[PDB]
């Protein structure tokens, strides 16, 4: 007889899907701010090279 | 369950989405810029 | 009957659980994949920042 | 051979635990940023 050996592995699949959903809940949030930072630095380097490729020109003009 | 089944799904899909802009921004790398001027 | 419903269950969780692990396994290689490009990325705008700086430095003489 | 439910139900929690370390990795490195470097040589 193979019911409850049946029952006891949608016990523990069932549980094994309910954590992991929590985990990827959590998991993508981080993920979301993650790319506000990443645009953020983005654009702060990008304004650096310009800055200093500016100047550079600068002091080879002089 | 099958509530569960669909939100893991559902779960899934928001991840691969969330990866795939994730790594898609980096696609545009400042190594591929000029330069030049350093030298 | 009891038996074919939760063996029907027990099949329905093992293709969603196979499923996710796919994709969770995709999902991680992608992951490290990129963090890899980060890092290389940073040493190199660390490196031109560092030879900027220091060609500023070396012009104000 | 189809993996038993232990085997799945394993394997999951290994990916899992994978995932959340390749994350938090990724968004704490990221967080040595940059802006925070002397950028007061620019003037």
């Amino acid at each position: 007889e193979t019911l409850q050996r049946c029952l006891e592995e949608n016990q523990e699949l069932r549980d094994a899907i309910r954590q992991s959903n929590q985990i990827l809940r959590e998991r993508c949030e981080e993920l979301l701010h993650f790319q506000a930072s990443q645009r953020e630095e983005k654009e702060f380097l990008m304004c650096k090279f310009q800055e200093a490729r500016k100047l550079v020109e600068r002091l080879g003009l002089e | 369950s099958e509530e569960l089944v669909a939100e893991a799904h559902n779960l899934c899909t928001l991840l691969e989405n969330a990866i795939q802009d994730t790594v898609r921004e980096q696609g545009n790398s400042m190594m591929n810029l000029d330069w030049s001027w350093l030298t």
